[PDB]
RNA sequence: AGCCAGAAACCAUGCUGAUUAAACAAUACUAUCUUUUUUGUUUGCUAAUGUAAAAGAGAAAUUAUAUAUGUACCGGUACAUA
RNA sequence: CCAUUUUUGGUAAGCAGAACUGGCGAUGAGGGAUGCUCCUAACGCUUGGAUAAGGUGCCUAAAUAUUCGCUCAUGAGAUCCCAUAAAAGGUGUUGGUUCAUAUGAACUAGCCCUGAAAAUGGAUGGCGCUAAAGCGGAUUACCGAUACCAAGCCAUAAAAAGAAGAAAAAAUUUUUUUUUAGAAUCUUUUUAUGAGUAGAAAAUCGUGGGGUUUGUGUUGAAGCGAAAUACGUGAGUUUUCGUGGA
RNA sequence: UCGUUAAGAUGGAACGGAUUAAGAGAGAAAACAAGUAAAGAGGGGAAUAUUCUCUUCUUUAUUAAAAGAAACAUCAGUGAUUAAUUUAAUUUCAAUAAAGCAAUCCCCUGAAAUUGUUUUCACUUUCUCCCCGCACUAAUGUGGGGAAAACUGGCUUUAUUUCUUCAAUUAUUUUUUUUGCUGAGGAAUUUUAAAAUUAUUUGAAUUUUUCUUCUUAUAAUUUAAGUUGUUUCUAUACAGUACUUUCUUAACCCACUCGUCUUGAAACACGGACCAAGGAGUCUAGCAAAUGUGCAAGUGUAUAUGAUUCUUUAAACAUUUUACGCA
């Protein structure tokens, strides 16, 4: 559904129901407007093929592929965890700094682009939840140290949805890896990080 | 026919016919503009705030923007005025009901060729309080025909260059 | 500045202090306008001493409220409970300064099995 | 900054409560307050502001007035923003129904032995909400004794005023500026 | 434009001060004491913390600059290089 | 009392006296280095915007901007009020113009110079500046007020307008939880407005006593000192801890 | 005012305002956790002093949740940005490759001969050639004298516009790239109604259409009809170094002795060493207007008498079982 006004042809999506506020007189009611939110409407330049900077992760800096639009309008991404360590990893958009490079324009990559698809197509947002039971679980250790940490570690793996995750994650990591090994160069620019220091004029998108 | 004529003079320090001119003018406030009907006596007294207000010719396209996105009409009663921004056409089909150019483009039309009934419509609306005048503006002192820079006195078509950067 | 809290807007941070109160001992530190005098300070030459005025007060729907949420009542009697307990909702207890200690106490205890908050309960043990 | 007169406030002059408190007219300016603002009536509205106006200005009515005012009318429905004061000077037979704020005993005992009406405000408002087929009546103000002391001078040339005078005495004010012989008249 | 000589004037020289520079150098002898590594600095006291600047804190001609620098010859000439 | 313009007396005066208007006084924010009066602009409390006067080498916020001229000064010059400089010169340079025979006259006005001396050390506000940061233009950009626009909030003014009913959430159709207004100088709502001495008003606040009411007291009052995630625009109120003993 | 201790500070003042900081203190009442099970303390109500049962505090652990702050998205209001775009208007062009026309000649622009046009000759290039100077140059040249041409340029054409172009400025318009700030409010007989937009349905229209228009009927939604959502975090706390907030120096910006009479006070005008307590528009008389209040052609019980008035009672009450003031 979408509402066309002007040629602008929006997009909408049935949001989550609202937190209600306190009326004049009797009681509280929830606010009417926007029962249909207009769609996430991402950066024109991103496409799931190209190979992005992660900003502000953990393994910031490294440069990651992107796997599935999410229908949360979050993104998937993937730096492919057998050769360069990055998980398969739910991110955000302007968290993410895509650049101009396309893996399916490489030879070898374009013909397992399916199978790439149909794996990424399978996940989706609620696989990557907290969850209240597991995230209780974790904190009711508080009441040695290294322990603890490790124990939380544990737990997370442990979780069925994150080894379902963790199954998808190396099997595209499976069926990428001995194609992208040995094109050695563009192996060499995934496993190395970004490069700028003073070099040149900060974020172009020639990049 | 018709002349917008904006001040652009503070209220300090203001001669008394000059006073009494802008009285009746109704530019009360320092950058308000307002439309007026271009007679004799209309000229005459233009003439005698000439340095302190700038003014010039609306061109159609200016008067309904500006009408558009400024315009506020008095809703109260006579003497007993409330500001309300115009966002429909029931109120002013009110007002000038009786003089059959209720809606909002009729007034527009009334003000692109100062039509049949122009004052009463003016006088329903209320005078347009304006920003300041963006890039390129500068030199209050004296007038628009010294050769150095200054919009002051009339500026005919130009006006409307103005009026489009102070919207 | 000021501070905001939810829907609550204190704009005043700072209480004014009285001018030259801070050069002479005589004169004293609470707020008086100079307001019976001409002054030089009342003419408002900037940046001397600022001076409070209306334009600074609270909001209609805030207007006397406190961070609780709850409007202030000063209790001293056990017996003036019983109109403020269907409005705990939005009014606060506070007990009086001067309440002996059994009855203090058998107060508090009341108010608390009326379920109303009480400011100064944690107090005078 | 604006250029507006008065500051731009609109800036009303008289009584802007009724500043009496009397309990019975608070709860009549109340009932007339209510009754003006429903009904939109003229005369509901004059009542109201007759009411809220000053009790020292507000006036007494004479008898002989309000029966020479009368005289017109075979709708019998005298009101009367003010109080009802009777006559020793005439005969005063003929009977009305007359709604005051206040009457005069013998008044009001003439009134009712003629075969008249003395009417409250109250039954006023409840019997006619609208005011029709009634007569409204003001008291005169007629120059009371403020007024008669007040008036652009007494001394000055062609006025016709009462100065402070205590001439129950003999020999009080009547030379040198009041007589053409002494000096000067006004 | 380029120059020159030329005064009891001017600045040094000379001479006085220089906790007027909250200035400084060299020499002589000396205070359980000095040096390297590790852990810590989350009764007046007796374990103990500070940075107006980290984040690649990277960078060796030289007179000029209405022409220079090398190199080969004898400040000069020739040949290169920016 | 001050300013412009008109103006009388007086050599003149920041002198005496006016006229018309506007200011200041009683009123300020920004600029004029600085400053009672010049310019811009008049002020509730705040946020954001865009400008004014005015600037944009550094002090000091914005351009070592662009564009065409002119200018070298052995005391250059630098913005109204504003804090000096004239007659008179100059074979210094720059434009003109009139004349005469690609040269000789004569004028002219721009700059610059001589004319141009004074008391603590001394002042374009200072440093500095001459391919200006000088003087005369023009071209843009940027910075720049509490004024102006947009929004919020406060109070005042005016205007509208009024004298009886179910909403949501938690649970597991049926239970539970939150809310559920009618005070006519009151409540809801809208729009406009906010300088202030002398001076007038209103709304408050606090102190001593009295009548009245319903409370606080020795498991500690008043008072006092230190304070309080405290309340009120504020005067103040309230409270905590410590003292204190009616 | 001064002593002790502690903490900080300290380059010819001092303190202050505005604004953050870092320290040092205080606090949990909004600044998290309803209920359930276990066993301690209370209170009630019903039933006929004690059986039944309803309730609130302490304690153990055991499931919820809500609240604020973040972050991005999404709107509406408001800006700033950098690309644009429609059909007109007004002495725009520029090339493209085939043709012509004249040779200082033409596009032009000069110079000449009552109140008209028109007619005359002046004016381009050259990396062409020659002659003299013969290397004389600022120069891969050069000064002077001549010739040459149409390469060069100009015009007339004929086609051509993505080879290269298609201006500028107005006029009416239509967008778009990044992005900054803002969110009052809360709709028991108007947050409703219509508009808009979408999917349908019926009739028209006209530039004829994938944002084409109206109205006929139907549903929804939002551009209507003033921010919402999601995920984080505080936090699985009980006050901690975090959070709140006082005090404290800092540093940036501003800030001249208050009161005073005064045109004009920071003044080289005056009063003020410091602190405490006391310390100044009142009361009576007579007059006035205002407003309240009672009565009214009357009003005011004056002096005074009376009483089962005789803690209060020094006023309160009454006016004989038709004085006086003012009107």
């Amino acid at each position: 559904k979408h509402y066309n006004v002007k040629g602008k042809k929006k997009v909408l999506v049935p949001v989550n129901a609202k937190k209600t506020i306190n009326k004049k007189y009797f009681g509280r009611k929830v606010a009417s407007k926007k029962k249909y939110v207009v769609q996430r409407k991402l950066r024109k330049s991103i496409e799931v093929g190209k190979v992005a900077i992660i900003l502000t992760g953990k393994h910031m800096g490294k440069r990651c592929i992107i796997t599935k639009i999410l229908n949360s309008g979050l993104l998937a991404v993937v730096g492919p965890y057998e050769i360069n360590g990055v998980p398969l990893k739910r991110v955000d958009s302007r968290y993410l700094v895509v650049t101009s490079t396309n893996i399916f324009n490489f030879e070898n990559i374009a013909k397992l682009k399916d199978d790439f698809l149909n794996y990424a197509q399978d996940i989706d947002d609620d696989s990557f939840i907290k969850t209240l039971e597991i995230k209780k679980k974790q904190k009711k250790l508080l009441k040695f140290m290294n322990n603890v940490i490790d124990k939380i570690k544990e737990i997370r793996k442990e979780d069925p949805k994150v080894q379902k995750l963790e199954g998808i994650q190396k099997d595209i990591g499976s069926l990428l890896k001995p194609e992208i090994l040995k094109n050695k160069v563009f192996a060499h620019y995934l496993k190395s990080k970004f490069t700028l220091r003073n070099d040149m004029v900060l974020h172009k998108m020639k990049f | 026919k018709v002349v917008f004529v904006i001040r652009l003079k503070g209220v300090n320090k203001l001669p008394p016919k000059v006073r009494s001119v802008f009285r009746l003018l109704r530019l009360l406030q320092v950058h308000n503009g307002v439309f007026v009907k271009v007679n004799k006596a209309t000229k005459e007294m233009l003439k005698i705030v000439e340095p302190y207000v700038t003014y010039g010719y609306p061109t159609l396209s200016t008067v309904r923007k500006l009408l558009y996105k400024r315009g506020y009409v008095r809703v109260g009663k006579v003497r007993r005025y409330a500001r309300k921004k115009i966002q429909d056409n029931a109120d002013i089909s009110k007002h000038l009901g009786k003089y059959n150019v209720h809606g909002i483009e009729d007034m527009v039309y009334q003000l692109y060729t100062c039509g049949p009934v122009f004052k009463k419509v003016n006088n329903f609306l209320w005078a347009f309080k304006l920003k300041p005048p963006r890039k390129g503006f500068k030199a209050k002192r004296h007038a628009f025909n010294e050769p150095r820079p200054g919009d002051w006195g009339n500026r005919e078509a130009h006006i409307n260059e103005l009026i489009n950067r102070m919207i | 500045a000021v501070k905001k809290v939810g829907k609550i807007i204190k704009k005043r941070t700072k209480k004014f202090t009285r001018f030259q109160s801070n050069r002479f001992m005589r004169v004293k530190p609470a707020w008086r306008k100079p307001r019976g005098i001409d002054c030089r300070v009342r003419r408002r030459y900037k940046g001397t001493n600022l001076m409070p005025s209306i334009g600074y007060g609270s909001n209609k729907k805030t207007k006397f409220l406190l961070p609780n949420n709850k409007y202030k009542y000063v209790v001293k009697n056990v017996k003036e409970m019983e109109p403020l307990i269907m409005n705990h909702t939005k009014y606060c207890v506070q007990i009086a300064h001067n309440v002996s200690s059994k009855k203090r106490k058998q107060i508090i205890e009341r108010a608390k099995q009326m379920n109303v908050s009480v400011i100064n309960a944690k107090a005078r043990l | 900054g604006i250029a507006l007169k008065n500051v731009g406030r609109i800036k009303k002059h008289g009584r802007k409560h009724l500043v009496s408190k009397n309990p019975y007219l608070r709860l009549l300016v109340k009932l007339y307050n209510f009754l003006a603002r429903r009904t939109n009536a003229n005369f509901n509205k004059i009542i109201a502001k007759r009411l809220i106006m000053p009790k020292r200005y507000r006036p007494p009515l004479s008898l002989s007035k309000l029966q020479y005012h009368m005289a017109n009318h075979p709708n019998d429905i005298a009101v009367v923003v003010g109080s009802i004061t009777d006559d020793k000077r005439l005969f005063s037979l003929k009977q009305l129904k007359v709604c005051a704020l206040r009457f005069t005993e013998t008044a009001r005992k003439r009134i009712e032995d003629a075969g008249g009406e003395c009417l409250t405000f109250d039954q006023l408002a409840l019997k006619y909400p609208t005011g029709k087929k009634c007569v409204l009546l003001r008291g005169p103000t007629k120059a009371r004794t403020a007024e008669k002391h007040f008036g652009k001078a007494p001394g000055k040339p062609k006025s016709k005023a009462r100065p402070y005078v205590r001439s129950k005495g003999r020999k009080f004010e009547k030379a040198r500026g009041r007589r053409k012989s002494r000096a000067y008249k006004k």
